[PDB]
């Protein structure tokens, strides 16, 4: 089990942690989330009592180093940091746990849930995405645009998704122009899986990522991503049989954890019923699909 | 964007542009067979890209052959399309390619433009207006060569014969277009109008009579009348 200490908490804000959150009150003595599952990626997120607005947040993982938070008044938000001392790491955070400032990582040991939102995601891929290499850990908010967004303005701050697009030459062989233009087997499996994928848990990391992304953020180019890649798949008539099976639980997560409010912005009425009633793959999403059915049958 | 009555003198500014009306590309007769169940049989079809400034018509024929042995014809009649007027840009000089291709049908938006990639700065582009180019088949001449060929060919055409030598481009697509709106709501009345008067023949390079100007606007006239007619007789009114 790990940590992450907080210096202090100066300013009203609700803290997520993975699928949990909790409210902390202007210099309320907060001094941290403890028992954090060592094995999975985790994203620590913000937003502040007075500005709704920017949801912000930090992807990491804990065998990759001891991090921290430490609000920063210049800048006005939460920043993690890496503390290269391990003893003095180690000296915080035990005096934290013994004074009991901390909140606990409300597992229960039932729940697979952020296993099963998480299961592809890798932190080396992450910061492909999101390049910042001087640091361990990913900064992601609302606002970031994505590099196709940025084609159609800092690359710096940009979420450098893998960019799919079904009219360009790279999903189109010529002279088959109908033909992958109708069934996209080609761009899915030798375009993307074989060619930039490699493999299918390298897309499905980036799929799920897209999907917490715009999830915990409100992240729209993220939203764009998810669907894009969950389309992609959905009209191949030809995928991998575990592809489709492995799919079909990873939206079901998806669908199951997302808040029953936001399902107007976050879920694109005409991708979902290609993917469910018209694509090749109709047939084959079957707990998706009665997921869909029975919690959003308006979209349908 | 879409092309509709704001954007309409575009036609016919100095931008190279044409249309490209689908309709005619995939035609077939219903009947009846031997078991009583029901079977199509097609006939030759044809794509009509028209360049509104000009009178250029590239009239792409197509032979019942191309559907032998295919599915989805009425899908696939649409991406033989793109991939004919595509094979149409290619085939001319730069200088004289079009800047814009505008579809009567929005359902060759996607399949034009998947086949034009070759060419992004060429844009595709849909219209608000109801074109009557289907009616292009009623033109005596048009429909003789399509129903004629043996085999897929390419035959130009002027659509205005001589008429640019005395009125201008938005004049003449006007006129091409009342007589076809003509033509689609009542061809038989339609075709009565042009050619009543023996005395007034087609030249053998023509595909219109040569009337003189005071005999257009009498003919203009009537194709009005006639038009009018019909939609009382539709609605009622």
């Amino acid at each position: 089990m790990n940590t992450v200490p907080f210096t202090s908490a100066p300013i009203e804000v609700t803290i997520g942690i993975d699928q949990y959150s909790f409210n902390v009150k202007e210099n309320q003595p907060f001094h941290g989330i403890k028992d954090i599952p060592i094995g999975h990626v985790h994203v620590i997120h913000f937003q502040h009592a007075d500005n709704s607005s920017m949801r912000y947040g930090y992807w990491f993982d804990c065998r990759m180093g001891n991090f921290y938070i430490q609000y920063d008044p210049k800048d006005g938000l939460y920043k993690m940091m890496e503390e290269r001392d391990g003893a003095k790491f180690e000296n915080i955070v035990h005096n934290f746990k013994e004074r009991q400032m901390m909140v606990s990582y409300p597992k229960i040991d039932e729940d697979d849930t952020w296993y099963n939102l998480t299961e592809f995601v890798q932190m080396d891929k992450i910061r492909k995405i999101v390049r910042k290499d001087e640091n361990q850990f990913s900064y992601v908010d609302s606002s970031m645009t994505t590099v196709q967004e940025n084609e159609l303005s800092d690359p710096a701050h940009s979420l450098n998704y893998t960019v799919i697009n079904f009219k360009s030459r790279e999903a189109i062989r010529p002279g088959h122009e109908m033909e992958d233009f109708l069934d996209k087997s080609y761009y899915l499996n030798t375009v993307m899986l074989q060619g930039i994928f490699k493999n299918s848990s390298n897309y499905f990391g980036e799929l799920q990522f897209a999907f917490l992304n715009a999830m915990f953020f409100g992240n729209y180019g993220s939203s764009l991503q998810w669907h894009a890649m969950i389309e992609l798949i959905c009209s191949s008539a030809t995928v991998p049989k575990h592809m489709l099976d492995k799919l079909d639980e990873i939206l079901y997560y998806q669908i199951k954890t997302l808040p029953e409010q936001y399902s107007d912005i976050l879920l694109n009425e005409r991708v979902w019923n290609i993917c469910l009633y018209s694509s090749f793959q109709k047939n084959s999403l079957h707990n998706t699909e009665k997921i869909m059915e029975n919690k959003y049958p308006e979209l349908l | 964007g879409a092309m509709n009555s704001s954007n309409y003198a575009e036609l016919f500014n100095n931008d190279i542009k044409l249309f490209v009306d689908d309709t005619n590309v995939y035609r077939v007769t219903v009947h009846k067979t031997f078991e009583g169940n029901v079977a199509t049989k097609a006939i030759n079809g044809c794509i009509f890209t028209l360049n509104p400034k000009t009178g250029h018509l590239f009239l792409k024929i197509i032979h019942t052959s191309v559907w032998a042995g295919q599915k989805r014809l009425s899908q696939l009649a649409k991406w033989k399309t793109a991939e004919e007027v595509s094979a149409l840009v290619r085939s001319l000089p730069k200088e004289e390619q079009p800047k814009q291709i505008i579809v009567t049908r929005k359902a060759m938006l996607d399949p034009l433009e998947v086949h034009m990639l070759d060419f992004p700065n060429i844009a595709i582009r849909p219209t608000e207006l109801r074109l009557p180019f289907s009616a292009a088949m009623s033109i005596d001449k048009l429909s003789d060569v399509v129903m004629k060929a043996t085999e897929p060919q390419m035959v130009l055409f002027n659509i205005y014969d001589d008429w640019l030598d005395r009125i201008s481009s938005y004049t003449a697509f006007s006129r091409l277009t009342l007589l076809l709106r003509a033509l689609k709501t009542n061809e038989e009345s339609a075709k009565m109008i042009l050619l009543s008067d023996p005395t007034i023949t087609i030249k053998s390079y023509h595909l219109w009579p040569s009337f003189t100007d005071e005999q257009w606007i009498t003919i203009e006239s009537q194709m009005r009348d006639l038009i009018l007619t019909e939609y009382g007789r539709k609605y009622n009114v």
